[PDB]
């Protein structure tokens, strides 16, 4: 879960092989699907993801 | 904004736990509904709120059955005997040790 | 749009009653105003009695202390007034045809 | 509807079909002639002076509406105020009054009155218990007057509060089981009559309002009370469709007819539970239903 | 009676000179808190009405006119001195109230609310 | 706990920069951006690594039960 | 989420219409005209009894959210598909609510423009003794915001007193769930039972 | 107790040991807070459940709450009959006991029958509904109790029905019974010899239930947050311990009883008797009240104020530390309404601004019910110094009640802590009201505590009953706002909040408004509901059920996990703490015990396995230890 | 003393008994006593007006100041936000949404048509 | 049927009382049971079968 109220079960553990990489060279810990967030409006979670990978950077 | 993490308190912090009050003292103070209302039971004026009430449900009487077989009067039918007024004036809670 | 005052008795000069409302106590008998003394305090008893009305008074434990009423005495064509520390006294009227009292049990 | 198949609904009604000559402004001025008036619903304020001496008196005045309000509103002639007020009500007030001493045991001023105004307040202190004085407004409506007297053994009594409610309980008019009929917006160009209570007996004498071939009520123990065990068949399948209908949730009628046609299945209006049930052949599924 | 010592008896009081009359002695019932000492004071201005507002020793107050049952009581003559001062009940005349008042600041609206 | 080995998304190794990293900030008086672009951290899945990181094996360490007192 | 600088442009107009409509929905139900001042002491008098009274109250509370929901679709209308940013052949959250894929246009209108009046009970904000709906607000504040309209949206966060009401009808979704668990278990057992 | 962190870690604690719990059996339980009804306050209700008593029962009633200085309770209802008979309802030993007003008014002091008019009529003699109601109460007596001509005869009779179950001994006499009838039971804040002060309240409360019953007055919700206090959790465990003791007492009776009903050897002046008896006497009473908090069943043979006798004990929690600071805000409406029909206790009020959390409610059926404490709202442990009050309200405006007579909506009754000392006019009860507020911001003033709340209300059209209500005693919901004058910090209870205007920034002060502000928003947020970032930008349902999910999180119970035995415990290996966090994560110490992990999130469709709720994790993230815990 | 119905005592203030309701020509009082058998006292007149919930009626509610009463249907709650209709023809379309689940889903819409008035649910 | 000793908390239900209830014998035993060769889990997502 996050902080913000979108839990949800671990559906699948990927292979880093084919899950998608960046031009930095960055897989993803955590893929979240889109289509959860129009209808729980968590867009606490989209500022929250923005605000922390400027931190880290 | 300028929210800074305490990366070199927080170490400093973990490995000496401090030797005089405590720091976060907001944590002290979310369970004071708790630790001073206990509290209140044995200090605070009037010795604490047992000992202010042990004396709202001050006395426990009972009387005899037998007789002193007195001057056979009136006094003879209003003698119901001796009286207990059993009572207790104070209660204390002792800080737990240990018997052997 | 100025009043002097000519005297302020520390003496128990006038007395102020707090009876119920359309109390009379007609006009034959007088009063007792006696006076309570631990060296220091000082807090008013009244009393008084005839055939039927035996009726006491006293004053407040907390006003007395506190809030002072004053007695005056005024005529616009004088522009004055004198002053007297004057007690309220908290009253009540008991009669003496009605203090019956049973027995102190069930008795049976 | 579908379990404990009740007499006894909580809100039935009635739907009614005004014809094409009778307009919205007809229909307004019928829905005021079914709508029941309590006495209460005419009245401004009642002023009760109490006295003492002599027989404790009681003089009961009454403060109506304008005879232009209350004959707009509620369709109350002042000529039906006098006949509640003198027939029935006193009557309910007087049998009050007689049962409090039963547990008491255990502005503007008028007179100058002509023969007609004298001679109805005679019948009525020869009428009533402790009245002896009685008067009305029949210029204006806008005034009652009646001045009771009891005995000086009674003590103080609340005659405002007895007042108040049997003005409360007074009718002027009601038409039987049937508390108030409303005009309300026609969909799909049906200009229906919504009725509060249930009593098709009363509607028959509306024909020249009223199409009486075409009123429906959703109580099914009333139609089929009055129409027929058919008739309630329909009205089962109309009042499952308007509860599946309201939430936009389509069920088809195929269902809805297969449940009306095992409720109707003794000529009666049965409900699904331990009751209907007792009219069945195999055992086992009342053993094993409770 | 036979109330406890302390409430000791007063055989002689002072005198309230009021006859009864008829012009006519205006009394009076004032009310104050025990800030104030009436002895080290020797004026009471007050206004027709109660729009009044005295200051004595930094202490501001307002005297306000309340008189639209306390009862007045004089001495009956000397012996047990205490009588109830009527005609025939009785009222008083002008009754006012003193109360101790205390300004508060207003709001500073330029330095309390920062944009 | 301890500092892990490696980071969690790039897998590059982070465990020997703890405490470079503590007393870059301690004795160079670095802010905590340059310390960790010092260190050859520049990923900012693996400068999270450092930078993020509680160390709570020191608030652990303080309840020995083999040792007196 | 974002819209342009024109279209939000076009929202900080219309919001700006909307100072007024919470006194002009007041003056109606009290029976005054003509655009009487907010602190009148005279519409405060009538204002008052309807707060007293359960009835007159609902009918303040829908002739005011007749009209600030008018405002509401008036936002939504300009600026949801043509005052936005990025547009539907790139705009996922107009693409996944326009394809049915997941929510609809009443949430993209929630997060792009504004949340509007938070309706609870079937009416509006409840209101306390003395006429307050917050200890922020004056007492018998006829505004729209007083009464729990949220010109606030969630792509750039909603005021405190804003964020209070919105959290009245956060809770009374989830306490009719509370009583919504097992409504229908007798009723279709003892349907399957004789038509069984 | 008062013992370093340092010192903490030397005897096997974690080093900010929270305290507030204890261990019951290995188990390590707290005692559940409970929202009751406000003390010292009388509440014009209407309740429908006031004509379930039977016949002429009318749907009004008063009801105080009154509690003893050892913070017990006994509760009076004042009834109101259709016949105009106005009664009183006590509890006594588990039963209910209907009196007469008249006859526990005529016994309180020596009473003519003006003294019960004037107290009742003040003014408003030409107010002919409420004169003629009183003489169904005057006459009314009056013939139902012919005998009853003084006080001390009216306490014969009230003594001599009332012997059995206050179970009195044969010495005491009929007007000795009738004195402790009137000292146990009648409004016992204003203590035993408060007769005066005694006499004057149910006079408030005969004519507030009057005011109730003509129309002028709105019935006060006793689910409101303004009408309601908090029991706490160490007041509850001292409450049964009086009761403990009493049953200790009267089982020295009941076993010295069964030595008379023998006639084995009797001397009670005996050292050695006195010893044979308490051998045998249950004196054990440390573990009757360990079996309350073991089960948190109370039995009490008398019988408390409270309405169930289950579960007022809870397992205090360490499935993370968010689950365990959690129980100690957690507050509790009562066992007796999740059982109801109805789901309005449950609503989110405007009075708990400040004082409960809108957020922090559990998802489901407590919902509503089980709601939790804001950030800094404090509770009244003890009581402060109301000797110097009266004394200061003399010196201002007040017309002491002693010689005033003067009842009615129309003034303003000035109490403090249920006792009412005076009376004075609605203009001049806002000045004494804003008077005393300012005095007591500026500590200046000797004898006003800062944490007095003022409770004003002013007058209305049919809205509260008026009055100045000031409180000062336990149990007491508070928190801090800036007062706008000076600039100070004051501390406001929800009793005054209603009638304050108190803005949340200080850019929206108006001019001649505004007296209070806040010192920042974020003050009434839990500490739970105050850890979600930004949420002022998630939907409301979504911050609600965060805090379900946050308690719930394997993170770090604690430190001194090998010194403990608990039956199961979730500890998440490698936490961090976050990038993206509130300015109270600091300050509440969280960085000791990190809840989670931040990770590279991509929010992106690209596997097919995710749809609403599921979610795609890393395989080689995994592998090298992310969210791993034991 | 008389007030109203109400007639106090006169140095004691008891309540006097009901002067038209002792037995004949004789009153007293019972904590003092104060003998009036002649029965002085005059009528009594107490005059007491119902209070104005007494009879709730629609015409009292028209003789109120504000509005009590909405019209038939001059109040149509905002008919204007657009919508594919399923139906006919309609662009608008009015809405309402409730929430129904417990707090891990969101809420669904409702949808009441302008033109035909066509009842109409859609899952997204 | 029998009060007996009228205590509270009856034991030995009897021959009715374990025919009558919601799971008495005719509803937990006979309209519904328990099953041989089942399995029941937790459910996952894939588009791939």
């Amino acid at each position: 879960s996050s902080r913000h109220g979108q839990k949800g079960v671990c559906s699948r553990k990927w292979p880093t092989i084919d899950m998608p990489f960046s031009e930095t060279g960055i897989q993803p810990d955590i893929i979240i699907n889109p289509h959860a967030f129009p209808s729980r409006m968590t867009i606490g979670m989209f500022v929250e993801s923005l605000a922390g990978k400027a931190g880290a950077l | 904004r300028t929210a800074d993490f305490r990366t070199l308190e927080r170490e400093s912090r973990f490995i000496n736990p401090p030797k005089d009050k405590s720091a976060f003292p907001l944590l002290q103070e979310a369970v004071q509904p708790h630790i001073g209302s206990f509290n209140a039971l044995t200090e605070g004026p009037d010795g604490g709120l047992l000992n202010l009430g042990v004396k709202d449900i001050g006395e426990k009487v009972i009387f005899d059955g037998k007789p002193l077989n007195s001057e056979d009067e009136i006094s003879n039918s209003g003698y119901l005997g001796n009286k207990l007024s059993v009572s207790v004036e104070q209660v204390s809670i002792a800080k737990p040790m240990s018997n052997d | 749009s100025e009043i002097e005052i000519e005297s302020v008795q520390d003496q128990p000069s006038v007395a102020v009653g707090s009876f119920f409302k359309g109390f009379r106590a007609p006009s034959d008998t007088t009063f007792d105003l006696y006076k309570k003394k631990k060296s220091e305090k000082d807090e008013f008893v009244l009393h008084g009695e005839n055939e039927r009305l035996e009726y006491e008074g006293y004053t407040d434990s907390s006003s007395q202390a506190s809030n002072q009423y004053v007695v005056g005495l005024f005529n616009p064509e004088k522009k004055s007034i004198q002053l007297y520390k004057a007690p309220v006294l908290v009253s009540k009227v008991v009669s003496k045809s009605s203090k019956n009292l049973r027995g102190p049990k069930i008795k049976s | 509807i579908v379990m404990t198949a009740s007499a006894a609904i909580k809100t039935p009604q009635m739907t009614l079909p005004i014809w094409n000559d009778v307009s919205d402004e007809q229909a307004d001025t019928f829905c005021k002639s079914i709508s029941k008036v309590l006495l209460s619903e005419v009245i401004d304020k009642v002023i009760v002076t109490e006295t003492t001496g002599t027989a404790r008196s009681y003089v009961i005045h009454m403060r109506f509406f304008d005879n232009n309000e209350y004959s707009e509103e509620y369709d109350v002639s002042k000529e039906e105020l006098q006949n509640v007020i003198s027939n029935q009500f006193i009557h309910l007030l007087e049998a009050a009054i007689v049962k409090e001493i039963k547990k008491q045991k255990r502005v503007e001023a008028n007179n100058n009155m002509n023969k007609v105004q004298r001679d109805r307040q005679s019948a009525i202190i020869s009428h009533h218990r402790f009245i002896t004085k009685y008067n009305f407004d029949d210029e204006s409506g806008k005034w009652c007057e009646f001045k009771l007297e009891l005995a000086a053994d009674t003590e103080k009594l609340l005659m405002v509060n007895i007042v108040e409610e049997i003005c409360r309980k007074s009718i002027i008019r009601q038409i039987p089981h049937i508390d108030r009929c409303v005009h309300p917006e026609p969909e799909n160009g049906k200009r229906v009559l919504v009725t509060e209570g249930v009593n098709f007996q009363a509607m028959w004498d509306q024909e020249a309002f009223i199409d009486v071939d075409g009123i429906t009520s959703n109580d099914v123990a009333a139609v089929l009370k009055t129409y027929g065990v058919e008739a309630a068949r329909n009205t089962i399948v109309n009042e499952i469709n308007n509860v599946f209908s309201r939430y936009a949730i389509s069920v088809s009628f195929r269902h809805l007819d297969l449940i009306a046609d095992m409720m109707t299945r003794q000529g009666t209006y049965l409900a699904f539970n331990r009751q209907g049930m007792e009219t069945s052949t195999s055992s086992f599924m009342k053993m094993s239903y409770e | 009676f036979s109330i406890p010592d302390g409430f000791k008896k007063c055989k002689h009081l002072k005198n309230f000179p009021l006859n009864g009359d008829n012009k006519q002695q205006q009394v009076w019932l004032i009310k104050f808190p025990s800030n104030v000492d009436i002895s080290k004071l020797k004026s009471l201005p007050v206004d027709f009405e109660s729009s009044t507002t005295m200051t004595i020793d930094k202490h501001d107050y307002k005297i306000m006119d309340d008189t639209d049952n306390m009862t007045l009581l004089v001495p009956s003559e000397s012996k047990e001195s205490l009588k109830i001062a009527s005609t025939a009940p009785l009222q008083f005349d002008k009754v006012f109230s003193v109360s101790e008042t205390a300004k508060i600041p207003a709001i500073d609206y330029s330095k309390v609310r920062v944009p | 706990m301890i500092v892990p080995v490696r980071c969690f998304s790039c897998g590059k190794v982070v465990g020997d920069k703890w405490e470079s990293y503590l007393n870059l900030l301690q004795e160079d008086e670095l802010d905590e951006g340059t310390a960790l672009s010092r260190l050859g951290l520049k990923r900012y899945c693996c400068r999270r690594m450092i930078l993020t990181h509680v160390d709570l094996i020191e608030k652990f360490l303080r309840y020995n039960p083999l040792e007196k007192r | 989420l974002r819209l342009t600088a024109e279209g939000n442009k076009w929202r900080t107009d219309i919001l700006k219409t909307s100072v007024d409509t919470g006194r002009e929905a007041a003056a109606e139900v009290t029976n005054l005209d003509k655009d009487t001042p907010a602190d009148d002491p005279e519409l405060l008098k009538r204002l008052q009894e309807i707060l007293r009274d359960n009835n007159k109250s609902g009918i303040l509370d829908a002739v005011t959210s007749s009209k600030v929901n008018a405002i509401t679709s008036q936002v939504v209308s300009k600026c949801v598909p043509d005052g936005t940013m990025k547009k539907f052949p790139c705009n996922s959250m107009q693409a996944m609510a326009l394809s049915g894929a997941k929510g609809s246009n009443v949430n993209v209108s929630q997060i792009m423009c504004l949340l509007g009046q938070q309706a609870l009970e079937g009416r509006r904000v409840p209101v306390m003794v003395s006429g307050k709906t917050l200890p922020s607000f004056k007492p018998y504040e006829t505004d729209a915001m007083a009464g729990g309209y949220v010109k606030g949206r969630f792509y750039s966060g909603i005021k405190p007193q804003e964020y209070y009401f919105h959290c009245m009808a956060g809770r009374e979704g989830l306490i009719d769930t509370a009583v919504k668990t097992s409504r229908s278990g007798y009723l279709q057992r003892c349907l399957t039972k004789q038509l069984e | 107790n008062k013992m370093s962190p340092y010192e903490l870690v030397q005897h096997k604690e974690e080093s900010d040991e929270i305290g507030g719990y204890f261990i019951v059996n290995g188990i390590e339980k707290l005692i559940r807070m409970l929202i009751v009804q406000r003390r010292n306050h009388p509440m014009a209700i209407i309740r429908p459940s006031f004509a379930n008593r039977g016949a002429s029962y009318s749907h009004y009633g008063i009801q105080i709450r009154s509690v003893r200085p050892d913070q017990t309770s006994q509760t009076n209802v004042l009834h109101y009959l259709n016949d105009g008979q106005v009664t009183f309802r006590f509890s006594w030993r588990k039963n209910e006991y209907l009196v007469p007003v008249v006859m526990i008014l005529k016994a309180l002091c020596h009473t003519s029958d003006r003294e019960i008019f004037d107290g009742i009529i003040g003014n408003d003699v030409k107010d002919s509904f409420l004169t003629d109601r009183l003489e169904l109460l005057l006459r009314g007596f009056k013939k139902r109790y012919p005998h009853l001509q003084n006080r001390t005869q009216v306490l014969q009779y009230l003594g001599d029905k009332f012997r059995v179950v206050f179970q009195a001994s044969p010495d005491q006499s009929d007007l000795e019974v009738g004195q402790e009838v009137l000292d146990r039971i009648v409004l016992v804040h204003l203590g035993k010899d408060g007769s005066q002060d005694k006499f004057r309240m149910l006079l408030f409360m005969i004519r507030k239930l009057y005011s109730l019953v003509a129309g002028e007055c709105s019935p006060d919700n006793p689910d409101a947050t303004q009408h309601q206090e908090v029991l706490l959790g160490g007041f509850l465990y001292g409450m049964i311990l009086k009761e403990k003791i009493d049953e200790y007492l009267q089982n020295i009776i009941a076993q010295v009883r069964m030595d008379i009903n023998r006639g084995m050897a009797i001397n009670f002046k005996d050292k050695r008797y006195m010893s044979r008896v308490l051998m045998r006497v249950n004196e054990n009473i440390g573990s009757k009240m360990q079996y309350f908090l073991s089960t948190g069943n109370l039995v009490s043979q008398s019988g408390l104020d409270l309405q169930q006798v289950s579960g007022y004990t809870v397992v205090a929690e360490k499935i993370n530390f968010y689950r365990f600071i959690s129980h100690f805000r957690m507050v509790h409406r009562g066992s007796f309404f999740a059982q109801l029909k109805t789901t309005t206790v449950r609503k989110l009020l405007p009075e708990s601004w400040g004082f409960l959390c809108p957020v922090h409610t559990p998802d489901g059926s407590p919902c509503g019910l089980l709601n939790h404490f804001a950030h800094k709202c404090r509770i009244s442990t003890q009581q402060s110094d109301v000797s110097r009050i009266p004394s200061i309200l003399y010196s201002l405006g007040v017309a002491p009640a002693s010689h005033t007579f003067a009842a009615g909506p129309s003034l303003c009754c000035v109490q403090i802590d249920g006792k009412i000392i005076g009376w004075v006019s609605h203009e001049q009860g806002k000045i004494i009201a804003d008077t005393l507020r300012y005095w007591k911001v500026e500590g200046k003033t000797p004898g006003l505590p800062i944490d007095l709340e003022i409770g004003y209300v002013p007058p209305s059209t049919r809205g509260q009953y008026p009055g100045l209500y000031l409180f000062g005693g336990h149990s007491r919901m508070l928190r801090p706002v800036r007062y706008l004058p000076l600039d100070k910090e004051d501390i406001v209870g929800p009793f005054e909040q209603v009638y304050m205007n108190i803005a949340v920034t200080p850019q929206e002060i108006q001019n001649n408004v505004h007296t209070h502000v806040e010192f920042t928003p974020t003050n009434i947020l839990s500490i739970l509901a105050n850890l979600t970032p930004f949420s002022d930008f998630n939907q409301s349902p979504r911050n609600m059920y965060q805090c379900q999910m946050g308690k719930q999180t394997m993170g770090t119970p604690g430190v001194a996990l090998c010194h403990r035995s608990d039956n199961k415990l979730y500890r998440l290996q490698t936490g961090q703490t976050p990038i993206v966090k509130a300015n109270l994560y600091d300050d509440y110490g969280m960085d000791n015990f990190p809840n989670g992990f931040n990770a590279v999130v991509a929010v992106i469709s690209y596997t097919g396995y995710d749809m609403d709720d599921a979610m795609i994790i890393n395989k080689s993230a995994d592998e090298r230890g992310f969210g791993y815990g034991t | 003393s008389v007030v109203g119905s109400l007639i106090f005592c006169l140095d004691c203030g008891d309540l006097l008994e009901n002067p038209n309701a002792v037995l004949g020509s004789n009153v007293e009082c019972s904590q003092c006593k104060a003998i009036y058998p002649k029965s002085q006292f005059s009528n009594l007149k107490v005059v007491t007006t119902t209070a104005d919930d007494a009879f709730p009626s629609s015409l009292r509610a028209k003789k109120s100041v504000v509005k009590t009463s909405l019209k038939k249907n001059e109040l149509k709650d905002g008919a204007t936000i657009k919508e594919k209709c399923p139906q006919c023809g309609n662009e608008e379309m009015n809405y309402h949404t409730l929430q129904l689940r417990s707090a891990d889903e969101g809420a669904t819409v409702f949808y009441t048509c302008t033109s035909c008035g066509y009842k109409f649910r859609t899952n997204n | 049927k029998a009060q007996g000793r009228t205590s509270g908390k009856v034991p030995i239900p009897g021959v009715k009382q374990a025919l009558e209830k919601k799971e008495g014998l005719f509803r937990k035993h006979m309209m519904g049971k328990r099953v041989n060769y089942a399995a029941r889990s937790v459910i996952s997502p894939d588009p791939n079968i």
